[PDB]
């Protein structure tokens, strides 16, 4: 997902 | 946690500074005035202020001691009431207004979309004009926010690890508390204090209603193929189904 | 023009609560574990349709509420009806883990919960609820300050604010005859209050699921029809 | 006319 994705950065 | 350690005052400091920015829109008065093309400003808008909101929640006390998965779910959940709660808030001085950006002021009436879309802009109003005669405080708000965040998706959430959700329960009641001192540093007495606390709160479930029917209309419109919806608000809407 | 209700004391807010009770109705007393979708919401419609007419009756003895015009009453009541219907169904659950008891001889589970799509999610959320009014051992008198909450409030965009004042005095009223200490109180009540945002949620989703179910399972009642139309 | 306004009534 995108927002797990941005959650990681 | 880092959270169940910091103080009333430290708590709102710490939400303070996590504030995210207000966005502008790509709105142009000398631009016809499509109410798909407002829908246009609106989901560019929001498209943009999901980036910050996910490193807005990043900073709330007590967020990232949880797992991915959670902080996921937390985000999918109350994502809408966080846009919507901030459109709120930033409409209080603009009665009948509701300032989706500083260029972007509408009222009922440049409308729309209509009955179901006036129904949600009416409430988004009613709503706003309720934190304005509370006369809503900046660090009531924070608290507010921060509040949906973590309660929106306590529950709907495997096996053992649930002591999670009871962080979640403590990192609330420690928001409780930060609203409490503030109304008393405020001098308002124990019932007001007590009373202005579960005003404040029922708010929540008219902010939670209006993201449901608001979601419902996203859904609507996707299906539709109406404005070119993106791909981080493309998964977050599939979230509810 | 001066409403009764904030002329009212605690202990008497809390009677006339109490006194306002609907009664815990039976379903049909057919033996089968409804499993079908149309045997089982053929169960819960005619249920929650008697359980209708209590309702509108109970709202009428919610202190403030007839003080209302009748068409301020009517959107209260089609705004918040399923809300006040799920706060029922949990608070009678509670002493039934992992169950929900719409009836005394109607106790569902997760199992049956299933077998129709868009109910589970839903049924989860009932028995969470269920599961948290449970640990935070909800007290009778708590539960009606609730569910009197959620008609006045759920529907409300200065009288229905003052009544809804007055109630949050009532609950405070009660913690504090209970022993709890101020931070307790304050702290109770804001877990209390935030419970009704999920309420709202279910409500919303379960509305959505009734409209699906409108679109032809089970008949409807006409009251039940009008209800649900209201949701548009 | 709904069914509600009705019942509300008595
Ligand atoms: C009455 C119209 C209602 C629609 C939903 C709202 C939106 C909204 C809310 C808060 C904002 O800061 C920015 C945008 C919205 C619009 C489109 C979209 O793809 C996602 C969110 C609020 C207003
Ligand atoms: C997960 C399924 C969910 C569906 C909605 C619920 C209903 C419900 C809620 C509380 C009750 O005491 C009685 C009935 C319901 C069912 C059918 C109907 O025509 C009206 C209300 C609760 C359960």
């Amino acid at each position: 997902k995108i927002l797990h994705r941005l959650l990681q950065d | 946690s880092l959270a169940l350690s910091l103080t009333a005052d430290q708590m709102v400091s710490a939400l303070l500074d996590a504030e995210p920015p207000i966005l502008y829109s790509e709105y142009d008065p000398t631009r016809p005035f499509s109410e798909a093309s407002m829908m246009g400003l609106l989901t560019n808008l929001a498209d943009r202020e999901l980036v910050h909101m996910i490193n807005w929640a990043k900073r709330v006390p007590g967020f990232v001691d949880l797992t991915l998965h959670d902080q996921v779910h937390l985000l999918e959940c109350a994502w809408l009431e966080i846009l919507m709660i901030g459109l709120v808030w930033r409409s209080m001085e603009h009665p009948g207004k509701l300032l989706f950006a500083p260029n972007l002021l509408l009222d009922r009436n440049q409308g729309k979309c209509v009955e179901g879309m006036v129904e949600i802009f009416d409430m988004l109003l009613a709503t706003s004009s309720r934190f304005r005669m509370m006369n809503l405080q900046g660090e009531e708000f924070v608290c507010l926010k921060s509040i949906i965040l973590l309660n929106s998706g306590v529950y709907t959430f495997t096996l053992k690890s649930l002591e999670e959700k009871d962080h979640i329960h403590r990192v609330l009641d420690k928001i409780t508390d930060t609203l409490i001192h503030l109304m008393a540093k405020a001098g308002l007495t124990l019932q007001q204090q007590h009373q202005r606390l579960a005003q404040l709160l029922l708010i929540l479930s008219h902010i939670r209603h209006m993201s449901n029917k608001g979601m419902e209309h996203l859904y609507s419109m996707k299906c539709k193929n109406v404005v070119p919806l993106s791909d981080l608000l493309l998964e977050m809407l599939d979230a509810h189904r």
